[PDB]
RNA sequence: CCCUGGUGGUUAAAGAAAAGAGGAAACACCUGUUAUCAUUCCGAACACAGAAGUUAAGCUCUUAUUCGCUGAUGGUACUGCGAGUUCGCGGGAGAGUAGGUUAUUGCCAGGG
């Protein structure tokens, strides 16, 4: 559960030069907004962020603790320099920890399908699915094994084995995610 | 309007030769012949051989 | 729908052009504007240095009991002249207000003229 | 094979001649322009070539309305 | 070759190109990208040399996206002339790249093969490069 | 006496009621009605032959009862070798009593006299209650004499209705008895 | 004072579309072309004569912000200057995002 927790402390620098000095001290400036609150300006340990969330997606959700409070935040944005692998700002969108909410979540395809083995045609109709859960239980990505899917077979949305407290939200339950023709 | 560029519109009774129906219609065509319409009014009568109710289509 | 909307739009464009062609009114020589509804006829004298209506008149006024004809607006203009003289204004600028100077407006204006108002 | 071009006109020295807030007296030129880059407001006039000039002594002011700039004397 | 098929003006002034990249600096259409570590000009023809290299190394495994298009004439005066007349004539086309431009993107193949192919591409470009996986997926 | 066209009488005394009942309209003059009929004829060959254009204008005058206007070229084009501002078309507008009377004359007298007249396509609707269709031989109208024509000509008719859709206008036209080919 | 109509100021979409509510007064639609007027034809607009009817529309109010418009705080780009140099000081976007937005107000007339 720790691996979803992140330590910060408040900053009051607010300048380009100041932010550069912080990142030299190997931290990351960040802001938190949402729920109608006043924006919170804080800073994060770059090593901790790299270690824990080296694979962060739009759907990753985590917990911020300033030693005195807890916040449930999405990683709304992260300004990355690709050449130097350098994060240099983070935007955290806060949500209510106990309010059900929707979110498109991508799928991850595993296994080698019998149909495609024998001459099936992959057509990935849907690259993501609308799911529903409390924020702390949203799935990072939903898995789907194609191995039993033979020729002329489509994948129903209910067929997606889902994490415990995650639930489908699509209006069209019978739409096909991936087909093999 | 101004008045000098219009052909003389006239009330005209068109008589079908086949069904006998008569149509009151303000036509600019001066008919040589005059007919007493149902309304006791004199109108230039033009006899037309084909009309509405005697359509080969209706 | 669109046809009524474009009629309105044309009226507004005419009104705006007329306004900045005649210019604004001042307490010495304020502006007289008119409005011609399907039932009635309205006139207002405005000083734009204040945005104030110094005087006004219309056929709704029961005591006048005029109609909506040339005769009636003649008499109405007479009444307007006698109401303005006691407030000692003799120079006016005539905002035709999106209408065409003809007929009812012509009679109104000329009636203000025969009784010592400079329009 | 020489240069086909190389031809330029004399610079016309356009622009704002009196800055907003300056004091001008009657008849001053405020803006020289082609077209109503700036439009006319209270107490100014427009020449035949869209020059902006002051009809009375006062202080220049620029206002903005619907994205158009207006020059006035107040 | 790669070259625009119509231009407003045949010749344009050589600017000074500087600063890092603030746009077109993220992997969009693929899995692996070939970022540059310099600011310089990549000619159309080096572009297509690198493209051949990648494509040929990839045995139908995936797709290749080229994220730069030259569209910048490069003029050169005739061979033996003096400094007189002016703005000689277009010779070849250049594309501008800044430190952080993705410049090339690949899809489909295993990461090892992609890295090999894309070093094979980097061997033919005039700028230092870096091969990047999405660094936020695997 | 305000003399009234028989079409206007028929409309006002029946069609309003049938359409109110048939389309459950809440207020009475939600009912559709007719605002204008535009008769157009495009003689691009008038750029050579002035007689063609003059004849078309005159024949329109005899057909309707009011004089026509010759429209001009909106754009100079070369495919038809058109120079902007040349006289290319001629149109007449019919409104009110003249409109009703002309439509009556048409429906009852001139549409019958058309060669192989088998109705009119009940689908030439622009999707907004405006019905436009063509007549190839003006000679169907008995008003014009055969001898004086200089070239057989056709012409387009557009009927503009207050309706918000095609269903309303088709219902109104059917109540008027317009011979739709159905 | 308020509703409505007309007329100014304050300029941030004070924008259009869809749905609902009314219409006493006022306004609008609506009636007839025959009187002066207008149309490069056409009472459509306009002009003139009047009140049989209506909220259907225009208009007013209430709506999800569906389209638009507007817009944070940070960060970045960029920039002035510096015996600190990828730095030290000062100023600080655009875009994006959390949002917000279907105005407000002076005084003339009719009467609630």
């Amino acid at each position: 559960e720790n691996s979803r927790v992140l330590s910060c402390q408040y900053r009051s620098s607010f300048g380009s030069s100041n932010a550069r000095r912080i990142r030299a001290k190997s931290e990351i400036p960040a802001v938190v907004y949402g729920q109608g609150k006043d924006v919170s300006h804080l800073r994060i340990k770059s090593s901790e962020f790299n270690k824990k969330f080296a694979k962060f997606t739009d759907n990753t959700v985590l917990i911020l603790d300033d030693g005195k409070l807890e916040r449930c935040v999405f990683v709304k944005d992260a300004a990355e320099n690709i050449a130097s692998k350098l994060i240099y700002h983070i935007d955290f969108y806060e949500v209510d920890r106990n309010v059900e909410l929707e979110k498109y979540v991508p799928i991850k395809l595993i296994g080698a399908s019998i149909g495609v083995k024998e001459g099936g045609i992959l057509t990935v109709l849907k690259e993501q699915v609308k799911v529903r859960s409390l924020p702390l239980d949203l799935p990072e990505f939903i898995e789907l094994d194609l191995t039993p899917v033979n020729k002329g077979d489509s994948v129903l949305l209910k067929d997606l084995v889902l994490p415990s407290n995650v639930r489908l939200a699509e209006n069209d339950e019978n739409l096909e995610v991936v087909i093999i023709k | 309007m101004r008045k000098d560029i219009h052909p003389k519109n006239n009330l005209v009774v068109f008589k079908d030769g086949s069904n006998g129906a008569m149509f009151l219609t303000k036509s600019t065509l001066n008919s040589k012949e005059t007919i007493k319409y149902i309304d006791g009014k004199e109108y230039p009568l033009v006899t037309v051989e084909i009309t509405s109710k005697s359509h080969p289509f209706y | 729908m669109k046809k009524i909307k474009e009629a309105e739009q044309r009226k507004l464009r005419r009104k705006k052009r007329i306004k900045d062609k005649i210019g604004r009114g001042v307490a010495s020589r304020p502006r007289i504007t008119v409005f011609k509804s399907n039932r009635y006829f309205y006139a207002q004298v405005i000083d734009d240095s204040k945005g104030h209506t110094i005087a006004s008149i219309s056929t709704i006024e029961k005591s006048l009991n005029l109609g909506k004809n040339i005769d009636d607006v003649k008499k109405l203009g007479e009444v307007l002249a006698k109401r303005l003289k006691e407030k000692n204004i003799n120079n006016l600028i005539f905002d035709r207000n999106g209408y065409k100077y003809h007929g009812l407006i012509a009679s109104f204006a000329t009636s203000l003229r025969e009784f010592g108002i400079n329009i | 094979g020489s240069s086909k071009n190389g031809r330029d006109s004399i610079s016309k020295r356009l622009g704002v001649k009196r800055s907003g807030g300056q004091f001008v007296k009657a008849g001053e030129i405020i803006v020289r322009q082609r077209g109503t880059k700036f439009h006319k407001g209270k107490n100014v006039g427009l020449g035949r070539d869209y020059t902006i000039f002051a009809l009375s002594s006062g202080k220049v002011e620029f206002k903005t309305l619907k994205g158009r700039k207006y020059v006035s004397i107040v | 070759m790669l070259s625009p098929k119509k231009v407003k003006y045949r010749k344009k002034q050589r600017g000074r190109l500087s600063g890092e990249a603030q746009k077109g600096n993220k992997i969009s259409f693929g899995e692996y990208g070939l970022v540059s570590l310099e600011t310089n000009f990549i000619t159309a023809r080096q572009i297509e040399a690198a493209r051949i290299a990648m494509t040929r190394k990839i045995k139908r495994g995936g797709r290749v996206w080229i994220r730069i298009f030259p569209d910048i004439p490069y003029t050169k005066k005739p061979a033996e002339t003096r400094m007189g007349k002016g703005k000689g004539g277009v010779d070849h086309w250049n594309a501008p790249v800044k430190l952080g431009t993705v410049m090339f993107e690949m899809s489909g193949v295993v990461e090892e093969l992609a890295q090999e192919a894309m070093s094979l591409a980097s061997s033919k470009l005039p700028v230092k490069t870096m091969f990047v996986v999405r660094r936020d997926l695997r | 006496m305000n003399y009234v066209p028989e079409l206007k009488k028929y409309y006002k005394d029946s069609v309003i009621k049938e359409l109110v009942k048939e389309f459950e309209y809440k207020s009475i003059m939600q009912v559709p009605k007719l605002e204008k009929i535009v008769i157009s004829v495009g003689v691009g060959e008038a750029v050579r032959n002035k007689k063609l254009l003059d004849s078309a204008v005159l024949e329109l005058a005899q057909i309707t009862g009011q004089k026509a206007v010759k429209t001009k070229a909106k754009k100079a084009i070369a495919g038809f070798k058109i120079r902007q501002g040349q006289e290319i078309g001629a149109k007449v507008t019919l409104r009110g009593n003249a409109m009703y009377e002309f439509l009556y004359k048409l429906i009852h007298l001139a549409l019958p006299r058309v060669k192989d007249f088998r109705g009119i396509n009940g689908d030439a609707f622009d999707g907004n209650g405006n019905y436009s269709f063509g007549i190839t031989e003006q000679i169907i109208f008995s008003e014009i004499d055969y001898d004086k024509i200089e070239r057989i000509s056709g012409l387009n008719i557009t009927i503009v209705t207050t309706a918000s859709n095609d269903k309303e206008s088709k219902a109104l036209l059917l109540k008027f008895g317009m011979p739709f080919s159905n």
